[PDB]
């Protein structure tokens, strides 16, 4: 994967430097590389509930059709994030609260 | 229908530039006159321009002008820079001419005498001869309307004289861009503002004038024959 | 943060706990 | 552990899972057993301490080894309170500000050592009194207000009792809590507490603070609300020198 | 929702909702300004069920002249959680902010809100037109690097 | 428009019926239409066998016992209008036909007993609840079962948890503490083991033998050589340890409760208890923790044997393994029946101590049925969970999918069998095994993540609560036909291919064939499969399911769009989307909002009104459309006629759509001419830019319903009268009132305006004379009523469409005691976009309309036409939701090429198929501007140009052959609007199906300058006249504290809230151009001071020179 | 447009704030007397934009601001007590 992640990149470089996927994430504009792979590259190695990896990877990138099992596979990490968000956003103020609580003065 | 003929602000420099604000024009037609005007403004006004150079002593524009201290392109950009007024309403060809000192600088009024053309810039800093410098120069005066590369008219006085880019248009800037503004109720009436700038030569306000002539000349065509 | 010293009477402390609060977002959470 | 979770444990001053050794003494290495059981003795001259690994335990000192006051042995966590007392207050203070950076820097943010360093110091805040001069031999007091005593008692009235004390690592929670001035004591998890006994005590605010001041909804003391500033009188011109002219009466 | 329109220190604030915020300030304008006799009889047109007279939104119009308001989005969590801005007139009804204060209230032209105050004392206008404009608040608090940068789209451009 | 259908694998099993989980799990509780004799348990029948060979005080010395027969679901006493009219619950009395008898012999069968009412589900799967429709949705427990479990408290070591069915036994956990000792904890009770061992007869040397030299654990468990007794006496003390108090020997008793009989532990008739407790444990069972009348003595039967595998845990050969708590094979469903069933559990459950009750009480003689039976508890037991349950929502009725969806949610939460809103993180995850039955994607984004969830289209729960997916059985090399519907584990033992797999005819085509088994993808065989998969759909939500593009969208930004479908309002112009799925006709079926034939007949009469068909022979029906009714959500259902007068009815096909229903198909919004590009700061960040063009079509336009009420009350004061005799009031404020005070219809209501006339009493004072005198000679009569009507609230109004008036006495009517007489009125609102409201589109690309230009602007095809909407590409890359761009492009081709598509999930379109129909497309649109006499402008020369600097045509190739280059690739040259001027270098153009969602800038934005303050608080809230008033919250207060903002801080923490001294102060300086404060002293201040004063205490305010100051002045 | 000249505003004081009390301080009496009490008259008096021409802005902060940066008003930290400031305060044309 990163075999194609850097060669996706060093593409757009040698043939396409005013693509806008490219010029986009190269400019403060929006993307970083780790999408740039998902789209055209190569998704790669999901990790699975109980943190082991499977062994086989997604193959595919969503330009490309990524396929049921990928989507399936790759669908835990899509639930991972958004259990984490829900968590740092459930507690308001918390801890600015508590330095407030002491600063203040 | 509704809205009254708007109010037109000019405020000038008083050669170079002018802002030009009329102001409350129904939603849209802020871009529908700016927009169009520019394009004339910067496309089709009258003016002159440097068209093509003979240097005595030497062809190419990649030579070597000797006991001057500047080199052939300052000089054909510096030449870009003049500007000069044909007083004589027929003629559409002039010729202009130089002779130089030894140790001095020469300015575009040290041009030939002449009578009947107008230097409008006398400053410009043309070349610049060293001690014992000889500079003899025939630069031909055009009238026309847009930015017309060298590569295109090849205007050849001579058989040793280069051919200059012609930037006749006494129009160097054009910038415009409508704002909203309030009528009562009404916040969001278009208020456009012109703003041109032009070589000292043709002012801003003449600019826009000859720039709406064309239009409307141009728009009379739509008449059915 | 108009890059000079401070001003007599800047409220340092809240100013405190809100800049080292606002990224309290940001952090995850696994632990 | 790390992210917010490990950003309260500093703030808080938490004695963590897997404490992780530290050597309470100088002196020499010495790793012995493997997988039976697990113990490393840092033995200088004299003293011979001992301590047991649970024998998973990933140690980070190699046998022979010399070690340093307060040194981590095993990795993991360090307790912050093991630190005060083994190696100082500042050594402490040096930990949780570079401990905290070490999540924001880890993760994205980047923030300024100073705020974190103001909020720390808070967490310094008090002492505990040893031998005292005036009040009871017990009590918890404000660095500052020890100094009140200390260096008041050694040089107009001089003598009795320099007030001995201990460094009082507070965690930020506790720090608020134990606050002086009552009106913002009482927003705290039980305000009775607080009432009864300012109550008791004929207890004074002064209001220094600025949790108090929007508590009764006075003026802020800070920004415009600023002692330092909120007097400033304009004067204009004429205004100035007709003003000067009914002074002379 | 965005108003790429407008300067960094400016606003959004539909007709409807400038009126009413500052209602009281308009009663006394519309007597400063003739139509109006007395400010009780000022209040009375500005309740006939609807449509205002051109006047009254010339006369709302010099009432804020120079006056700021304050803006504040969903968790504020540092002061840039609250920016001053001097009001715009202008229409529909959703508020608009200019796209370089975005960052700063984390806001996302998505459905987010944002609540509006009026400082009313000269004070507090003061404060907040010194202390609080938007563009006097131009770098982090919390390292000392610029917060109204360029940004997602202004940079594709540039 | 023709159709185009996209993709193979040929859908072998249609979508099951959908609210098959509601609709079908009522009837089987609820064997209505099945004779009182099969009635196989289960349900209300089972619920109450288990309650019902009753007996009274004492073991078999005092008579009567009453038994049930058979019970007599009665008949619904309201249409299941009049119900939502009257404000009633649709229900059918229920009866039992019981039989008491006696010890000198009295069959009395007294003829049924009204025992309580029972609820009734409608055909859609929803309920009716006082008016309402109300949804019960299925929760999800533990299935069970005997588990054991790591120890979290204390490492290395394990729990034993034996867990019965809900509300059919209690829930005993094993644990050994570092004590050694096993301990039972049981109704949050705990002793040592042992001593329960010892009463099922086990000796000191019998458990060493079964249960040593593995660990010396057994050591723990003996030592209490005390009671390691006489197992009667065992029984004794076990009894005085359980329930503090009686000391006697009828401790077989309570022992026989968390033993045998069906009373409790019943964890199955024969089922899901006790088949898994032998599978883990060491097999062989019955179905009670352990069984005790075997002759007068307790025999245990799971007890010692989970034991067993609690030490074979906690050292243990493998196979002796921990258990996976979130595999589904340990996850259960509660659906509706099971709920409402055991709800009538605790109905007769108390049914029946008060029946004990009054056994004792009367002359045994004459006690009869319905002179034991009550008929309250099983109402106030089952009234209450209809009503007061959270797993009973209202009926999200946003749209037709919002509603159908709601029915088929999955939630961990609800009542007791549940975990808070504080736990569970292990559960949240998408576990593996959810495939095909549960979905990977439709949760909330934050709180209850994967605390609710949807069920999958081809899902379907079973027998025992497990949810079931459809696979193919391929007999080795052959995809036979046969469907095998199979659990959760029964799925675990298998290899099964997957459906994007090719095929050849009836069988396997290549030779490397993808599959998984257990939960790892494996690569397998083709003989070496088992199971097919029918279809990826399996995996997906509905409303996943309709994303057309899935496969290429991140699934992030797919549940985005998975829900805010459910957001998505209806419209006038309603369209299903140009690029399909195929649910889109299925869902609105099974939604049943449109009405669809009966028995193909011919259409005999039609209008707005009705549609009357004369369906072949079998008599004539009239449907009536429900027209311009308001849902939940304020939406709008309301039916249109879809065939004309005089047509013969397809067999059951569209009559007339519903809501959100394009001729029988599925429409959420409008497809509508794209162009993603930047505007000039417009579509910043997630902001669109509209065509006012999309008004003047009143395309994104929908019409919103308020509901406004009103009672009438009695009063120590005098009754609430809804007079429009108001006193006051000019007859020009009366004018649309009829003579009773109530708005006409029709009537156009702006704020302010009395909707419902409404004159209440109030004693407020007494009038002194001389006002009295006053009175009479200036003529106006002194009045004894206030005005207090209803009125318009300040930011609504519109059009009154209807009214509803429910009186104390009336019929059906129940109000609530003091009310007497409701009315209610509901006002329509046509709609429109709006800059603030909010579009999305099916791949979450939610965002506001920020600008609306008129079409002299926008981004034009060269033939002229505009654009409608401009969305920022700057909103692609970071999420990855690149199914909206292949939409944009399929789209494209649609336009030109005059037709719509239907592209499944991981089967529809690919780019190869797109591009094959961009280069059809291209050909008719430029064939158009050929031989209509044009071609490639100089605008559009001068893009071709730089576009292949851009390396996007080929070189060497025809501006012509050059445009259809970049029409293929999906882009096109745009003029711009402004100035006719084209945008240097292509951009990609075409039809996206774009969605209105719930919100709107309408019902948001307010803006107070003064008014009603509270008389309790003192600080403003609530607003008759004018409203609102904004929270400045402590967060904000930081903010003020950070800037330097003293007086600002201050302003809002005095002067325009409590301090009424100080606003009055302010707002008197505001009208009169002063500067404003000066103020006196915070009233928070002295407030609190009082506030002090009064639980005594001095607080003294002093000076610098610490002298008092009195900041009160009286 | 960031407030007009406060570059200068903020460095014609120490500590900010100061800036703020003196601006309030003033625009403050700039108020309470008609503002027949300006000291930057002749034509340096900010204005207006209308549907009519240049009228007098009524915005006193804003006076305040453009009045201070011209020098001719002073900071009295404790210069002039606060018993006699109210005192010629209310003399010329006050009511
Ligand atoms: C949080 C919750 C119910 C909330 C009111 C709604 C869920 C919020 C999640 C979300 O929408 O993101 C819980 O729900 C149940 C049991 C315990 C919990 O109770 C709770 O924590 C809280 C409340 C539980 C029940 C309340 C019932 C009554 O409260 C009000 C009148 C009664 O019905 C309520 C209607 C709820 C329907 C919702 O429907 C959703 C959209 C809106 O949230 C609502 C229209 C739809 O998207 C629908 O598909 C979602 C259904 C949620 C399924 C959850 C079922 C388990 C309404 C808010």
């Amino acid at each position: 994967t990163e075999k194609v992640t850097q060669a996706v990149f060093k593409n757009f470089e040698e043939n396409y430097p005013f693509n806008p996927l490219y010029v986009m994430a190269q400019s403060g504009a929006r993307g970083n590389p780790q999408q740039i792979r998902q789209l055209c590259g190569m998704r790669g190695l999901m990790q699975k509930p109980s943190g082991e990896t499977f062994e086989v990877p997604v193959r595919s990138s969503f330009r490309e059709g990524l396929t049921v099992l990928e989507y399936f596979i790759s669908s835990h990490g899509a639930r991972k994030g958004g259990a984490d968000t829900a968590l740092r956003t459930a507690d308001s103020g918390y801890l600015t609260r508590k330095l407030v609580d002491v600063a203040h003065e | 229908s509704k809205l009254k003929a708007p109010v037109f602000t000019a405020t000038t420099q008083g050669d170079h530039y002018g802002e030009f604000v009329l102001e409350p024009l129904e939603r849209g037609f802020g871009v529908t006159l700016g927009n169009p005007l520019r394009r004339i403004l910067l496309s089709s006004i009258p003016g002159t321009a440097v068209t093509s150079v003979y240097i005595e002593d030497v062809l190419h524009e990649f030579s070597t002008i000797p006991g001057v201290k500047e080199d052939v392109v300052e000089i054909i950009l510096n030449l870009k820079e003049l500007v000069v007024r044909f007083l004589d309403p027929k003629m559409a060809s002039t010729t202009l001419i130089l002779r130089a000192e030894g140790p001095k600088e020469v300015r575009a009024g040290d041009f030939t005498p002449s009578a009947d053309v107008e230097i409008m810039n006398p400053d410009l800093h043309i070349a610049t001869l060293e001690e014992g410098g000889k500079l003899y120069m025939e630069v031909r005066v055009d009238r026309g309307v847009g930015y017309v590369p060298a590569e295109r008219h090849g205007i050849k006085d001579r058989i040793n004289a280069i051919p200059v880019d012609a930037i006749f248009s006494p129009v160097r800037r054009v910038a415009f861009q409508v704002e909203d503004t309030r009528l009562g109720q009404r916040t969001d009436l278009d208020k456009l503002t012109l703003r041109i700038w032009t070589d000292g030569s043709v002012t801003p306000l003449e600019a826009l004038n000859q720039a709406v002539a064309i239009l409307k000349e141009h728009l009379n065509y739509f008449a059915n024959p | 943060s108009m890059a000079r010293p401070v001003s007599i009477g800047e409220a340092v402390g809240v100013v405190a706990a809100e800049s080292i609060g606002e990224p309290g977002t940001q952090l995850t959470m696994r632990t | 552990t790390q992210g917010l979770p490990r950003v309260i444990e500093l703030f808080e001053a938490r004695r963590p899972k897997a404490k992780a050794v530290i050597s309470e003494i100088d002196g020499v290495v010495r790793i012995e057993e493997g997988e039976d059981r697990l113990s490393v003795f840092v033995e200088s001259e004299g003293f011979s301490k001992e301590y047991k690994l649970p024998k998973d335990a990933r140690l980070l000192v190699k046998d022979g080894d010399y070690v340093e006051a307060g040194q981590p042995l095993t990795r993991g966590a360090i307790d912050p309170h093991q630190l005060l007392e083994a190696k100082g207050p500042e050594a402490v203070e040096r930990y949780l500000v570079d401990e905290i950076q070490k999540v924001y820097r880890a993760q994205g943010v980047k923030l300024h050592d100073k705020h974190i360093e103001i909020v720390v110091r808070q967490m310094l805040k008090y002492v505990e009194v040893t031998d005292p001069g005036d009040s009871r031999l017990l009590e918890g007091q404000v660095l500052e207000k020890w100094d009140v005593e200390a260096l008041n008692e050694r040089l107009i009235a001089e003598g009795k009792v320099p007030v001995a004390w201990k460094p009082l690592l507070m965690g930020v929670t506790k720090s608020a809590l134990s606050t002086k001035s009552w009106l913002s004591a009482a927003s705290f998890q039980n305000t009775t507490h607080v009432l009864t006994e300012a109550a008791i005590a004929g207890k004074k605010d002064e209001l220094i603070g600025l949790k108090e001041n929007v508590i009764l909804g006075r003026l802020i003391p800070a920004g415009t609300g600023s002692d330092f500033v909120r007097f400033t009188q304009v004067v204009d011109q004429r205004t100035l020198k007709a003003i000067e002219e009914a002074r002379k009466e | 929702v965005v108003g790429p329109q407008l300067k960094l220190h400016q606003c959004g604030l539909p007709k409807r909702m400038a009126l009413e915020l500052f209602k009281p300030f308009l009663l006394k304008k519309m007597e400063e300004k003739a139509f109006a006799p007395n400010v009780k009889a000022a209040r009375r047109m500005l309740e006939r069920q609807r449509d205002i007279k051109d006047e009254v939104w010339d006369a709302l119009e010099e009432v804020i002249h120079g006056k700021v308001v304050l803006l504040n989005r969903a968790p504020t969590l540092h002061r840039l959680g609250i920016q001053a801005f001097q009001p715009v007139l202008v229409e529909g009804q959703s508020i608009q902010l200019h796209p370089l204060v975005c960052e700063a209230f984390n806001a996302d032209f998505d459905g987010d809100q944002m609540a509006v105050h009026v400082p009313l004392s000269s004070f507090a206008q003061a404060e907040a037109r010194i202390q609080m404009l938007s563009a006097h608040n131009l770098l982090s608090p919390a390292s000392g690097e610029p917060l109204a940068k360029p940004s997602r789209d202004i940079i594709l451009g540039l | 428009m023709e159709i185009k259908r996209f993709g193979r694998i040929r859908e072998v099993i249609p979508l099951p019926p959908l609210t098959e989980i509601q609709v079908e799990s009522y009837k089987k509780a609820l064997q209505a239409d099945v004779p009182p004799e099969k009635r196989e348990n289960v349900g209300i029948q089972a619920a109450f066998k288990e309650t019902f060979p009753i007996e009274e005080g004492d073991k078999g010395k005092g008579g009567l016992v009453l038994d049930f027969l058979e019970y007599r679901i009665g008949d619904p006493p309201f249409s299941q209008d009049e119900c939502r009219e009257k404000d009633l619950t649709y229900q059918a009395p229920l009866y039992a036909r019981l039989q008491l008898i006696h010890k000198d012999t009295g069959l009395i069968k007294e003829d049924e007993v009204f025992l309580g009412h029972l609820p009734l589900m409608t055909e859609d799967g929803s309920f009716i609840i006082n008016g309402a429709d109300r949804v019960i949705v299925s929760q999800i427990h533990r299935s069970p079962g005997v588990y054991f479990t790591p120890d979290p408290a204390r490492p290395g070591r394990y729990i034993a948890s034996i867990i019965p069915l809900p509300k059919r036994g209690p829930w005993i956990d094993l644990e050994v503490e570092a004590s050694g000792v096993v301990t039972m904890k049981v109704n949050k009770r705990k002793f040592p083991l042992v001593l329960l061992l010892r009463v099922l007869g086990y000796d000191q040397e019998t458990l060493v033998r079964e249960l040593s030299a593995y660990g010396d654990l057994v050591q723990g468990l003996l030592d209490e050589a005390v009671l390691a007794m006489r197992p009667e006496e065992a029984m004794v003390r076990l009894f005085t340890l359980l329930r503090p108090g009686d000391p006697p020997k009828k401790d077989k008793a309570l022992a026989y409760l968390f033993g045998l009989l069906a009373d409790p532990k019943r964890y199955d008739l024969g089922e899901a208890g006790r088949y898994k407790a032998e599978e883990k444990l060491g097999v062989g069972l019955s179905g009670r923790t352990l069984v005790r009348f075997e002759d007068g003595e307790f025999k245990d039967e799971v007890f010692l044997p989970t034991l067993r595998y609690l030490f074979a845990l906690t050292a243990g050969v493998p196979g002796h393994e921990v258990d996976d708590i979130d595999h589904l094979g340990n996850r259960r469903i509660r659906t509706v029946g099971e709920l409402m069933a055991d709800q009538f559990r605790v109905g007769l459950a108390r049914l029946a101590r008060g029946v004990r009750e009054r056994m004792v009480m009367g002359s045994p003689d004459t006690l009869t049925p319905a002179k034991l039976v009550n008929s309250r508890p099983l109402e106030a037991a089952l009234r209450e969970f209809f009503s007061r349950s959270q797993l009973s929502q209202f009926k999200d009725e946003t749209n037709p999918l919002s509603s159908l969806r709601h029915k088929r949610r999955i939630s961990a939460l609800g009542p007791g069998g549940l975990t808070r809103e504080r736990a569970g993180f292990d559960v949240r995850d998408v576990h593996r095994t959810h495939y095909g039955r549960i979905c990977p994607v439709e949760t909330p984004e934050g709180a209850n993540i994967g605390l609710i969830t949807s069920l999958a289209a081809y899902a379907r729960v079973d027998a025992l609560g497990f949810i079931r997916t459809p696979y193919r059985r391929v007999k080795n090399g052959v995809v036979t036909e046969e469907v095998v519907y199979m659990t959760a584990s029964e799925e675990d033992r298998y290899t099964i291919a997957q459906a994007n797999t090719p095929l050849e005819g009836d069988r396997i085509a290549t030779d490397r064939v993808v599959a998984r088994r257990r939960g790892e993808p494996v690569i397998v065989a083709p003989e070496e499969v088992e199971f097919m998969d029918v279809s990826p759909k399996q995996v997906f939500s509905l409303n996943t399911n309709l994303i057309p593009f899935l496969e290429h969208d991140d699934a992030n930004r797919a549940l985005m769009g998975s829900n805010m479908q459910t957001q998505a309002v209806p419209l006038i112009r309603a369209q299903a989307p140009v690029v399909m799925t195929g649910l889109e006709e299925r869902v609105v079926r099974d939604s049943l909002a449109a009405l669809y034939a009966e028995e193909d007949g011919e259409v005999v009469k039609v209008d707005g009104t009705r549609i009357a068909v004369r369906y072949e022979d079998g008599r004539l029906v009239e449907h009536p459309l429900r027209r311009y009714a308001r849902s939940n959500q304020g939406t709008a259902f309301d039916q249109r006629p879809r065939v004309r007068v005089g047509q013969r009815v397809k067999k059951g096909d569209l009559l007339a759509d519903g809501p959100a229903s394009e001729e029988g198909f599925l429409a959420l919004g409008q497809n509508v001419l794209v162009a993603i590009m930047p505007f000039d700061g417009y579509n910043f960040e997630d902001a669109i830019v509209i065509s006012e063009e999309l008004l003047k079509r009143d395309f994104y336009t929908s019409i919103h319903i308020e509901r406004y009420e009103i009672e009438a009350r009695d009063t120590k004061l005098g009754p609430e009268r809804i007079t429009r005799d108001i006193p006051h009031l000019s007859e020009a404020a009366l004018r649309d009132l009829d003579e009773e005070g109530i708005v006409r219809i029709g009537a156009e209501v702006k704020p302010g305006d009395i909707l419902v006339g409404r004159t209440s009493f109030k004693g407020e004072q007494e009038p002194s004379p001389e006002e009295r005198l006053l009175r009479s000679i200036f003529g106006e009569k002194a009045r004894d009523v206030k005005d207090t009507s209803l009125r318009v609230p300040p930011g609504e109004g519109g059009i009154v469409v209807g009214r509803l008036r429910l009186r104390r006495g009336d019929p059906g009517v129940e109000l609530k005691p003091g009310v007497r007489e409701v009315v209610r009125v509901f006002v329509a609102q046509k709609r429109k976009l709006q800059v603030g409201d909010k579009l999305a589109n099916r791949h979450g690309n939610k965002g506001v309309v920020a600008k609306i230009l008129p079409v002299e602007d926008m981004p034009h095809l060269p033939d002229g036409t505009p654009v409608d909407v401009i969305l920022n590409p700057l909103g692609v890359p970071s999420r990855m939701n690149l199914g909206q761009i292949l939409e944009t492009h399929l789209g494209l081709a649609g336009y030109f090429l005059g037709q719509r598509y239907i592209s499944p999930v991981f089967d529809g379109a690919t780019e190869p198929e797109i591009k094959e129909l961009l280069a059809e497309a291209f050909n008719l649109y430029f064939g158009k501007r050929q031989g209509e006499g044009f071609g490639v402008d100089k605008r559009e020369k001068e893009v071709l140009a730089r576009a292949e600097k851009l390396g996007l045509v080929s070189p060497g190739k025809s501006p012509e052959e050059q445009l259809k280059e970049l029409f293929d690739l999906g882009k096109v040259v745009l003029y711009d609007g402004r100035t006719g001027e084209p945008f240097e270098g292509p951009i990609v153009v075409g039809q996206m199906f774009i969605m209105k969602l719930y919100h709107m800038v309408e019902d948001k934005m307010h803006a107070r300058s003064t008014g009603p303050y509270s008389l309790i608080t003192q600080q403003p809230l609530g607003g008759k006249a004018q409203f609102g008033g904004q929270r400045f919250g402590e967060m904000e207060v930081w903010a003020l504290e950070a800037y330097g903002a003293a007086h600002t801080l201050q302003e809002m923490l005095t002067i325009k809230s409590d301090d009424i001294e100080g606003r009055n102060a302010a707002y008197q300086a505001i009208i009169k151009g002063e500067d404003v404060p000066e103020p006196s002293v915070p009233e928070s201040f002295r407030v609190l001071v009082k506030e002090l004063q009064a639980l005594a205490l001095d607080v003294q305010t002093l000076d610098e020179k610490d002298n008092p100051v009195d900041i009160f002045e009286g | 447009m960031a407030e007009p000249g406060i570059d200068k505003l903020f460095g014609m004081v120490d500590s900010k704030y100061r800036l703020t009390v003196v601006v309030a301080k003033r625009a403050q009496q700039l108020l309470r007397h008609r503002f027949k009490n300006t000291v930057l008259e002749p034509e340096e008096r900010p204005k207006m934009r209308t549907l009519e021409g240049l009228y007098d802005d009524p915005n006193a902060v804003t006076w305040a601001m453009k009045e201070l940066l011209t020098g001719r008003l002073f900071f009295g930290e404790n210069l002039v007590p606060e018993d006699r400031l109210q005192k010629e305060m209310e003399r010329l044309y006050p009511t």
